[PDB]
């Protein structure tokens, strides 16, 4: 539990997002400007920060392929060698051959 | 690509410290099938239909200007249902440019 | 960025069929070589009815 | 609350199927005799005489609307002079309760919001490039396989036997070389 | 050889010529690409 | 992260719960949802939180069900489909505890991988 | 269909393989044919099988 | 069905007076839709179709039992030889 | 420009892109010539491309070939596993 | 005139005679009959029956009915 | 008046009305087909009346293509909104617009009358000779209907092209969709007329083009030189509708408008040069096959760009807006369904795959998913969007989640199994089949009866 909190606090500190490098030409907000809008505005989707998104998405990818390996090695089985192919007698006549 | 109108920081500076974003409802109201009166005849039911047009509605802002019902295409600008003759006065598509001529001004 | 999740999900699901196809080709190579289902000097002409 | 109960009174349930009495009880096909309603039937629908038999577009009841001075009646605006200025008061449509019925109260709030536009020109341009060239790559990935398999069908092979197959209505004829 | 009941036979079945094997494998080769094209596009059909 | 790093002029809620609230709702009744996370009658406005007092841009969120039933409601106060829940509560939790988020995502992906591989193989 | 039979065995050996043909009827008239038989075919088929056994013994020689 | 009152992760945020407003409930209620019998029938209905969509109805099996025992005997006695697990399948 | 984001062409080659109408024409002409050349220089050339003793063997081919050669896998892989049809019944 | 403002004013103002709707549905019904009636007529012409009995072109068991 | 009206909006209503009427006959024929195919045996058609089945499949195809979907998506919605989108008072050619709808009705009456009076035989909707030219008079009547229909299509195309001369606003994507379909008609129809005249010459004028020393494969070239442009003349108007619905309902400006427009232009040019992918099994030269296969796969590029531009239109839209409207659901369903149809089209485009899948029910399911599902739903979605403007009522469709769900589920029950039997394999244009294909055929048949029942609930 001590190690759990340690790694949890280590990940958290590293992932805290930095301000975005805006790829758009917007003004600077006037200084001292607080909340102007309200919560009835059309909801804006809550998006993970890039670092966090990579971490969880990477955990998902590592998870699905490790799950694929677990199924392949434990749940599934390999083909045993094919049965020996011995000479066998074919039927004497085709069932539809006129007599 | 279109990304909205450009804003200069000077235009974002309030004239009072209590200014917030105006909370005006842009839901026009509660509606349903247009309900005609039995007493009304064909002519008076036509008047009723013409008075229930959503595209004739607007929202008035705090300064008295109104934001109208707007649409990307002119299909939503005719009366519903569409009358026989719709655009008698040619709809005007307003283009903007920076050109000007002196005759329009006076000193 | 989300659309990438779809690419990765579509790459995982596609890879499942790649593995099935891979095993299919291995099986096919062993049919004419080892499979007892493969029989020769077996089918005889029926003849006209 | 139930908004239907507000305008229940206006909606009186009907008596006749399809809202008309049998023609015998009342002849709705005839033109109304009421003054000023000569263009309407008794039930209020437009009469065939007005719309078909004597349609004005066909030259019946010729009456040019425009006057000598090239003018037609036009209703003016509601003008209100005030504060040393002539104002026009616009016509506001009646309450939607009158036209639709529901009482205009407890309306959900939908705020003003400018158009939802995609930003970051550079990012958008790259996506559009991918929207076009990712399919192009896939097509190119199929192109080589397509050529090979086509070449395989059309390969000059050292065939040693020929079977001729003719299709007739409705059976298949087969011609084969006979052993010598 | 002959159709059998309730068989998917996705891409073909029971080839008896080298060309027949080619046809089955051509379909199998493209099938994962088709799944990718579908999954990748459908996942984004949403608000 | 729109309120956190991009835009500083929208009200920012407090997370009441990183899990949805399950409630039975009736058609024809209007419900008011807390958008600040400080109400003591979650998921509804209690008359004493920011939303009730119209303070700091917080307002109650009107909601009305089409049919009667049990519906999930947002506790994180940031779900895209708020007041209803769509999974944003888990997403917002991962932002706040990214190490935990990875554990759950790995476990979910592990199960999905095993089942899909076991059936197709 | 020898390659369908070989591939079914290979798949079943590797993992869980389920065929609709194994569980469900292949024709819709099954609801009425619980006790239906063709007795003329039964006699003919039995006769041919007996003749086949004689031919097999002769072929063995 | 008189559902229970689930306080949640933060019990202080559910400690107020709800009055007429509904109280939070356990998640089992959401899956059962408050143990509505018609939703249970609908749930059983959903499984029934999906089983038909993927594997077939499997409701015909009791009726097909005798005709699946005749098909199995024919395949074993007269059909092409099956090997190993292949002998499990009859077509 | 082939497989080129034209936003990049506009930025890095401003003078070459000044006339956008002419730029569009070159785009069409260049890809027209590429398609024409493929048919008559890659497909048409007669009695060519049949030098199967000159199959290109890339650096990755040799990396993987030498790895298997060093071990016995290459010999084992090339060995014919079965050259008889029927097994012997005891 | 106000009555002429809207195309198909009677229908749009919900005063039209229901017979117009009935004719439209009848016309569709007649159109459908052009696929069924010639089927019955052709079956009888070449067989003597308006419709077959399922699997009556194949060998049937003695108790089949 | 009723028949004399020249109003472009009234004529648009007539086109939709007539498409539904003629559509009833189309659906009935489809029910006959699926009923017959429920098991092996004869079910509703006698073995001595097998010629009727051949006629049923022929008329089904012809009516649904030329008398239902084309009059509905290229005549109905276009004649009602195009002059409004162009901010013009009315259509450029009023009198021509009137005669076009009358022509369609008259050609329909000729076709159905030929069912009743002529001997019932069939040669497919593709009227391949020599079979088409050795038939009875019903084939002559069908040819007259097609030629008459061709007159209406070309004059309507001329009508839409004239909007460029009068348009007072901006050419929106939808307007571009109709203009390009009009161009495709002006260039493809004259070739069709020529080959149809040659079919008539051999039927009625003792010509010898389709007898030995004359190449029957010639017909297939000229027919399909119109055939494939036809499938894009039927889909492009649907694409135009989808663009309007997604932008309007999501309150989002079309993204990549110019790429949408240039994608439509590209599809047309490419669609005019890929026709021989319908003739892969005839025995064309290797290089021809490779050319056509290569160019056929290219069409996916412009078609793919449009699909992804639609997806981003729906992405990001406000959650508060109710998304259960039938028009929005149908528009979204079109993207999901069209991708299935197109991908299977790319599969069949590979000629070697096509050898196995030509003249099999896989081809059926392919073009049904695009037309019977995609095009129908697009026309429904477009009409639904214009319900207030058109003004029709007495139906429960606008908000009906049951109808959409039941339709989607059951339509897939019909045609998804037809992909399976394509590798079974079950040929097309047949009524009897082996007993081991009953399961899938039965499932699809259960799907057909169910879809019909759902059509009654709208009223
Ligand atoms: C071991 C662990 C290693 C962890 C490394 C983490 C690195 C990381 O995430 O860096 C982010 C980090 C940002 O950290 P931060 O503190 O959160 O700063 C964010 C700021 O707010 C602002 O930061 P900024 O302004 O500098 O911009 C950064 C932002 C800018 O973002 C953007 O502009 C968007 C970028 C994504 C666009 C994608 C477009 C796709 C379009 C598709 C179109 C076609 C679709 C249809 C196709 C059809 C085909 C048929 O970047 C992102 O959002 C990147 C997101 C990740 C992109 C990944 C792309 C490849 C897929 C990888 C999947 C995961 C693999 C895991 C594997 C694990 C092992 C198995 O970036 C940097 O430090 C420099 C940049
Ligand atoms: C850890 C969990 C995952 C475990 C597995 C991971 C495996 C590795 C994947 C890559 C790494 C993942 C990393 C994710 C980390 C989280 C990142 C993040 O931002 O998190 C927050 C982010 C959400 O945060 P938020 O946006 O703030 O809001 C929270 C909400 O939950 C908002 O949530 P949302 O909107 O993102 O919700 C996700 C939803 C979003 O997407 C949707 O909801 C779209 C659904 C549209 C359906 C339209 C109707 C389709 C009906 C078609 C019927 C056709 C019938 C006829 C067919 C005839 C064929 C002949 O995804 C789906 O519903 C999955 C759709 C997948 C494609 C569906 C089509 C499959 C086709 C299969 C082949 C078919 C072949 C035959 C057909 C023909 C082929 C040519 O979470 C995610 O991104 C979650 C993604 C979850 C994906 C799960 C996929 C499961 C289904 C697989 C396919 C089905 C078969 C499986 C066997
Ligand atoms: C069979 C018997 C009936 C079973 C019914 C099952 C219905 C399932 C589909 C429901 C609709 C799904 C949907 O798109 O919901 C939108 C909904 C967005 O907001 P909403 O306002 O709640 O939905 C409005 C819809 O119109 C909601 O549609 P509505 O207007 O018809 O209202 C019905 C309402 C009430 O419906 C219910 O109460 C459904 C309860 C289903 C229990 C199933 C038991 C087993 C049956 C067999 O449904 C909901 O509240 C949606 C719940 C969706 C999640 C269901 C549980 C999933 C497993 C946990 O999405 C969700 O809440 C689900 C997102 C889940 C995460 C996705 C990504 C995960 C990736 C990683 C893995
Ligand atoms: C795919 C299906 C499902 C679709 C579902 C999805 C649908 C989504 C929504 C689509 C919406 C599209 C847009 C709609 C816009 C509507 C605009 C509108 O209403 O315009 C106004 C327009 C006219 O209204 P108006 O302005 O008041 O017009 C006044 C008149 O002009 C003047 O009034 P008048 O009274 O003076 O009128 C004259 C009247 C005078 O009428 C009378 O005097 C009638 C007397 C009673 C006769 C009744 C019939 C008798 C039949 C006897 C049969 C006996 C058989 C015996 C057999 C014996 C066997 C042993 O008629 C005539 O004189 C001529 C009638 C000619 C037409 C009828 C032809 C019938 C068939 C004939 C077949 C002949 C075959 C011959 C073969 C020969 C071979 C040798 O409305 C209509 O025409 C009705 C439209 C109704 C439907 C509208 C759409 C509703 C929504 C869709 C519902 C679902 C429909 C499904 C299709 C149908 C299924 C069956
Ligand atoms: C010895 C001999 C020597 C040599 C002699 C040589 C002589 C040479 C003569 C040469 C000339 C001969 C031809 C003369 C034509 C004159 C035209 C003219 O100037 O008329 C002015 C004249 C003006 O009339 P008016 O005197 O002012 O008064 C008219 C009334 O007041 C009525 O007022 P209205 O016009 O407002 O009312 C019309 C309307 C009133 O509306 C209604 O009846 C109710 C509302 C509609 C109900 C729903 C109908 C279904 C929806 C249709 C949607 C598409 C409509 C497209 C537009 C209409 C197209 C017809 O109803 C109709 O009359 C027809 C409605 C549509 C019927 C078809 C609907 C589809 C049925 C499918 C069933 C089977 C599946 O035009 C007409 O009103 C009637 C024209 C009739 C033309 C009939 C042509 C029929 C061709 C059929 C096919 C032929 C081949 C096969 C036949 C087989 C038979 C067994
Ligand atoms: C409107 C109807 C319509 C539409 C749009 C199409 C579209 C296409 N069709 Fe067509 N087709 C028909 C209707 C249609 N078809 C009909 C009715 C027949 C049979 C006529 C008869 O024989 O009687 C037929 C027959 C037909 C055949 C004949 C098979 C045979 O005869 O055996 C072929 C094969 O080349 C074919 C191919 C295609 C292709 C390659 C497309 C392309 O347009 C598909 C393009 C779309 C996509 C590819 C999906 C969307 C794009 C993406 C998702 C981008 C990513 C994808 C890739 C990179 C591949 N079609
Ligand atoms: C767009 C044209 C179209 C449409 C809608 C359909 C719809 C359907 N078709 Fe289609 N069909 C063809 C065009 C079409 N078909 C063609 C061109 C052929 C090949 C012809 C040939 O082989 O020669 C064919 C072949 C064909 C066959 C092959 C028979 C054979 O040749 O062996 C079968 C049955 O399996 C079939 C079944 C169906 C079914 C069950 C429906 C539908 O009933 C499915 C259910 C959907 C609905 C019932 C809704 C339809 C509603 C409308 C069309 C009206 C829309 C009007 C408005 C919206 C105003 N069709
Ligand atoms: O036809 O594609
Ligand atoms: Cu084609
Ligand atoms: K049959
Ligand atoms: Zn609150
Ligand atoms: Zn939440």
């Amino acid at each position: 539990a001590a190690v759990r909190s340690q790694i949890e606090a280590a990940v958290y500190k590293w992932t805290r997002p930095r301000p975005p490098r805006l790829g758009v030409a917007v003004p600077r907000s006037p200084p001292g400007t607080g909340i102007l809008f309200h919560t009835n505005m059309q909801t804006i989707r809550y998006s993970l920060s890039p670092k966090v998104w990579v971490l969880v998405t990477g955990a998902a990818l590592v998870g699905v392929f490790s799950g694929q390996r677990f199924a392949q090695t434990v749940l599934l089985s390999k083909n045993p060698p094919n049965p020996p192919r011995y000479r066998e007698k074919p039927p004497v006549r085709h069932p539809h051959t006129p007599d | 690509i279109y990304e909205g109108q450009t804003v200069q920081e000077s235009e974002l500076i309030p004239q009072e410290d209590d200014w917030v974003i105006e909370e005006t409802n842009f839901c026009l109201g509660r509606n349903c099938y247009v309900r005609f009166r039995e007493e009304d005849d064909l002519a008076r039911r036509a008047l009723h239909q013409m008075d229930s047009q959503l595209n004739k509605m607007h929202t008035r802002l705090r300064d008295g200007t109104v934001i109208p019902y707007m649409s990307f295409h002119p299909d939503e600008m005719v009366d519903r249902p569409a009358p026989i003759h719709t655009f008698s006065e040619k709809p005007l598509l307003k283009w903007t440019w920076d050109e000007t001529y002196e005759e329009a001004y006076d000193d | 960025r989300d659309w990438l999740i779809g690419v990765m999900l579509g790459m995982y699901l596609g890879n499942l069929c790649v593995q099935q196809h891979r095993q299919y080709r291995v099986d096919m190579k062993l049919f004419y070589l080892e499979a007892p289902e493969h029989k020769i000097n077996w089918v005889k002409p029926r003849g006209d009815l | 609350k139930s908004y239907y109960d507000d305008f229940k009174d206006r909606l009186k349930p009907g008596k006749y199927t399809q809202g008309r009495c049998p023609q015998s009880e009342g002849d709705y096909r005839q033109e109304s005799k009421t003054i000023g309603r000569e263009h309407l039937n008794d039930d209020g629908t437009r009469s065939k005489r007005y719309t078909v038999k004597e349609a004005d577009a066909l030259g019946y009841h010729y009456h040019p609307p425009i006057d000598k001075k090239g003018q037609v009646y036009v209703k003016g605006p509601n003008t209100v002079i005030e504060r040393g200025q002539t104002w026009i008061k616009g016509y506001e449509l009646p309450s939607m309760e009158y036209t639709y019925g529901p009482k205009q109260e407890d309306i959900p709030f939908y705020p003003r919001v400018k158009l939802n536009v995609w930003g970051n020109y550079n990012l958008v341009m790259k996506v559009e490039f991918l929207f076009f060239y990712l399919p192009t790559i896939i097509v190119f990935g199929i192109c080589i396989p397509v050529y090979t398999i086509n070449f395989a069908q059309e390969e000059v092979i050292y065939t040693t036997m020929t079977v001729k197959v003719t299709g007739r209505q409705w059976y298949w004829v087969y011609e084969v070389e006979s052993p010598t | 050889d002959i159709p059998w009941p309730a068989r998917t036979d996705w891409g073909g079945h029971d080839p008896a010529t080298p060309f027949a094997e080619l046809m089955i494998n051509t379909h199998s080769m493209f099938w994962p690409v088709a799944i990718f094209i579908y999954v990748s596009a459908i996942y984004m059909v949403k608000k | 992260t729109w309120t956190e790093i991009w835009w500083e002029h929208d009200p920012t809620p407090k997370v009441a719960q990183y899990r949805p609230y399950v409630c039975t709702v009736e058609s024809g009744k209007v419900y008011w949802w807390c958008a600040c996370g400080e109400s003591k009658t979650q998921p509804w406005v209690d008359g004493h939180c920011k939303c009730s007092k119209r303070e700091g841009g917080f307002r109650p969120r009107r909601w009305e069900p089409e049919h009667d039933g049990v519906r999930l409601f947002c506790g994180c106060k940031s779900c895209f489909s708020s007041p209803t829940w769509n999974g944003g509560c888990f997403t917002k939790w991962m932002q706040s505890n990214p190490a935990g988020g990875m554990l759950y995502c790995f476990a979910a992906a592990f199960g999905f991988g095993t089942l899909t591989v076991y059936r197709k193989f | 269909n020898p390659i369908t039979r070989y591939l079914d065995r290979r798949r079943a050996e590797r993992g869980p393989y389920y065929l609709m043909s194994n569980v469900l009827p292949y024709h819709p008239h099954f609801l009425w044919m619980r006790n239906s038989h063709d007795y003329e075919a039964a006699e003919a088929l039995a006769a041919r099988r007996e003749k086949d056994r004689e031919l097999a013994a002769k072929l063995e020689a | 069905y008189t559902p229970s009152f689930e306080r949640g992760l933060n019990p202080e945020l559910t400690s107020g007076d709800y009055g007429d407003m509904p109280k939070p409930q356990p998640l089992i209620d959401f899956f059962t839709q408050n143990r509505n019998p018609w939703f249970g029938f609908a749930m059983f209905c959903g499984f029934n179709f999906l089983w038909w969509a993927f594997f077939g109805a499997w409701q015909i099996r009791p009726l097909w039992a005798s005709q699946r025992k005749s098909l199995a005997e024919a395949d074993r006695l007269y059909g092409p030889t099956k090997y190993g697990v292949g002998k499990k399948y009859i077509n | 420009s082939i497989f080129t984001p034209m936003d990049w062409m506009f930025y890095y080659f401003p003078n070459y892109s000044r006339d956008k109408v002419a730029l569009m024409a070159r785009q069409i002409k260049i890809h027209f010539a590429i398609g024409f050349a493929l048919v008559f220089l890659v497909y048409h050339p007669p009695y060519k491309g049949a030098d199967y003793g000159n199959f290109h063997k890339s650096p990755l081919y040799w990396y993987k070939y030498n790895q298997l050669e060093r071990s016995g896998q290459l010999q084992e892989n090339l060995r014919i596993k079965r050259d008889w049809f029927y097994d012997e019944d005891p | 005139n106000l009555e002429d403002h809207f195309d198909l004013a009677e229908y749009m103002m919900k005063m039209h005679n229901p017979m117009s709707e009935y004719l439209y549905w009848i016309a569709g019904f007649v159109s459908g009959l052009h696929g069924i009636l010639p089927l019955l007529h052709s079956n009888y012409y070449f067989s003597g029956m308006f419709l077959p009995r399922d699997n009556d072109n194949t060998q049937l068991c003695d108790d089949s009915w | 008046f009723y028949i004399l009206v020249n109003n472009n909006k009234r004529i648009g209503i007539y086109y939709i009305k007539l498409s539904i009427i003629i559509g009833i006959l189309g659906i009935v024929l489809s029910y006959i087909i699926r009923v017959e195919l429920y098991n092996s045996g004869n079910r509703i058609i006698k073995y001595d009346n097998v010629n009727y089945y051949n006629m049923v499949i022929t008329l089904h195809g012809l009516l649904m293509i030329f008398y239902i979907i084309m009059p509905g998506l290229y005549g109905g919605i276009p004649l009602y909104i195009l002059p409004i989108l162009s901010v013009i008072t009315d259509i450029v050619l009023p009198r021509i617009n009137n005669i076009s709808i009358i022509i369609v009705l008259i050609s329909y009456i000729v076709v159905i009358n030929s069912i009743v009076i002529e001997y019932n035989i069939g040669t497919g909707w593709t009227l391949y000779p020599p079979l088409s030219i050795i038939g009875t008079v019903i084939v002559n009547m069908i040819l007259y209907g097609l030629i008459i229909i061709g007159i209406s299509s070309i004059i309507s195309a001329i009508n839409f092209m004239n909007i460029l001369i009068v348009i007072d606003g901006i050419i929106y994507v939808y307007i571009w969709s109709i203009i390009i379909t009009s161009v495709l008609l002006i260039i493809s129809l004259p070739i069709l007329n020529g080959i149809l005249l040659m079919i008539l010459s051999d039927i009625y004028f003792n010509s010898i083009y389709f007898i030995l020393n004359g190449d029957v494969v010639l017909y297939q070239h000229l027919f399909w030189y119109f055939g494939h442009p036809e499938v894009y003349i039927l889909i492009l108007p649907a694409f135009g509708i989808i663009s309007i619905i997604l932008s309007v309902l999501n309150n989002k400006i079309i993204f990549g408008m110019k790429s949408m427009i240039l994608a439509i232009i590209m599809i047309s040019i490419l669609g005019s040069i890929v026709w021989a992918h319908h003739i892969y099994t005839v025995g064309l030269e290797l290089d021809t096959k490779i050319y056509f296969n290569n160019l056929t796969l290219i069409i996916s590029i412009p078609t793919g760009n449009k699909i992804y531009n639609w997806i981003i239109l729906y992405i990001g839209s406000y959650n508060i807006l109710y998304n259960g409207y039938q028009s929005l659901i149908f528009s979204i369903m079109f993207i999901i369904i069209f991708i299935i149809g197109g991908i299977t089209g790319i599969i069949i485009s590979i000629d070697i795959i096509d050898i196995g899948l030509h003249d099999t029910y896989y081809i059926v399911s392919h073009f049904h998913y695009i037309l019977s599902i995609g095009a129908v739903i697009s026309l429904l979605a477009g009409i639904l969007l214009l319900k207030d403007i058109i003004g029709y009522y007495n139906v429960i469709i606008k908000i009906n989640k049951y109808f959409g769900l039941l339709l989607f589920i059951n339509i897939n029950i019909i045609f998804t199994p037809q992909f399976i039997i394509g590798f079974n394999v079950m040929p097309r244009r047949i009524l009897e089949y082996s007993d081991n294909i009953i399961v899938w055929n039965l499932i699809s048949s259960i799907g057909s009866i169910s879809t019909i029942l759902i059509l009654l609930s709208i009223f």
